[PDB]
């Protein structure tokens, strides 16, 4: 059966650079039935050009696909930080495939994060267990690392991260550290910090409260 | 105006069964064939089978062949995804989509998850996070997903990150819904995050204020 082999599965381009993503039939596909489709996070694919080469209702100029024999592009001309999701080709053949998908992100200028800690909530101590969160707020790049710190000692594997979606219009990232002590526990200790190390700081940034 | 509405999602232990339904509306039912996508967590696109609604006949992929079954309800604009015998492998986001065209998905519905695991449903505890500008709500210990979090019934969207649920060691999934706002309104304006988990038929709202 016909597969679609995609490339690159991901990118990361500024805002205005050109982007070419390829899909590879394994023979031969129809111009007419080879379509691309444009996924957001959180959302149903949507149709972004149909028969190699013609725009979906209401999709933008700087979209356009071609092909080459067994093989078929899609260009993005001039990126927009709203291009941000993964590109998906699809075939017709009897049967149906998908390419396994490029993301596209989008390189933007360094960007440092606004640091936040909230303590446990009074009814959520009274459940027995003790939630400290740590916020770290619209940065660029991706990369960050977070440090917890209870009475100044330094914790491990009591903690879970989660990180946002880049932004469709800042093309920034948000992040979630969580760090979970029994009710027990939390009264047993006084200072609860957590350290951020980013590119866009010049020195480590401590945020912190106590108990 | 076309629009494809998916239901019939949730929770099936490994080895059950589960119907998915795609009801269809703004188009004359029997001009399109009506087909299922699905999509596993952090994967790609599935093509899984499709019915006519005119012929009456469905077609599969190889891999669904035989464990799947498609049918239509032509009177009331819906086709069914019949699903037996689920394993793990099978938990996914699924998607329906109409044919229009040379062979391409024009409209798709929302996407519904269905979960396949051992485990029961459990409804989440939603504690404050409380600024002091940053707030939000932690929303603790469910299972399934998904969960959706509004901040005002919908008025406050702007600067909020909800971010991607963790799963925590106990199998259980948590999530944190954050929002800026402006450093000087806190006496002011009222907020509150509204939380909706329908696998456990729970709606929370929870005021969240300084302490």
């Amino acid at each position: 059966d016909i597969q679609m082999t995609q490339s690159p599965s991901s990118l990361s381009a500024s805002v205005g650079d050109r982007v070419t993503i390829t899909c590879r039939a394994s023979s031969s596909v129809s111009s007419s039935y080879l379509h691309w489709y444009q996924q957001k996070p959180g959302k149903a694919p949507k149709l972004l050009i149909y028969s190699t080469s013609n725009l979906a209702s209401g999709v933008p100029s700087r979209f356009s696909g071609s092909r080459s024999g067994t093989d078929f592009t899609l260009t993005i001309s001039s990126l927009q930080p709203e291009d941000f999701a993964t590109y998906y080709c699809q075939q017709y053949s009897g049967y149906r495939t998908f390419g396994q998908g490029t993301k596209v992100e989008i390189k933007r200028t360094v960007a440092a994060p606004s640091v936040f800690i909230f303590p446990p909530s009074d009814s959520q101590l009274k459940s027995g267990t003790a939630s400290v969160v740590c916020l770290l707020n619209n940065f660029y790049p991706r990369e960050a690392k977070v440090q917890w710190k209870v009475d100044n000692a330094l914790q491990s594997g009591n903690s879970q991260e989660s990180v946002t979606e880049q932004d469709s219009k800042d093309s920034t990232y948000s992040l979630s550290s969580t760090l979970t002590l029994s009710k027990a526990d939390y009264e047993k200790h006084k200072v609860y910090a957590c350290e951020v190390t980013h590119q866009g700081l010049s020195s480590p940034v401590t945020k912190s409260f106590n108990r | 105006e076309v629009q494809l509405v998916e239901s019939g999602g949730g929770l099936v232990q490994p080895g059950g069964s589960l119907r998915l339904s795609c009801a269809a509306s703004g188009y004359t039912f029997t001009e399109n064939t009506v087909h299922w996508v699905r999509q596993a967590p952090g994967k790609g696109l599935e093509w899984i089978g499709g019915i006519n609604p005119y012929y009456g006949g469905s077609i599969f992929s190889p891999k669904f062949k035989g464990r799947f079954t498609i049918s239509a309800d032509t009177s009331k604009n819906t086709a069914y995804l019949q699903m037996n015998s689920l394993r793990a492998e099978d938990t996914a986001v699924y998607y329906c989509a109409r044919r229009a065209g040379a062979y391409y998905f024009d409209y798709w519905g929302q996407g519904t998850l269905v979960t396949v695991s051992s485990a029961s449903t459990k409804g989440p505890s939603v504690f404050p996070l409380a600024p002091s500008a940053a707030l939000g709500c932690l929303v603790k210990d469910y299972f399934p997903e998904p969960v959706t979090v509004s901040w005002n019934s919908g008025a406050l969207t702007s600067g909020v990150h909800t971010f991607p649920a963790v799963l925590q060691s106990s199998g259980l999934y948590s999530l944190s819904s954050v929002v800026t706002v402006p450093s000087s309104s806190l006496g002011t304006q009222t907020y509150i995050c509204n939380v909706n988990h329908k696998p456990s038929n729970t709606k929370v709202d929870k005021k969240v204020e300084p302490k």
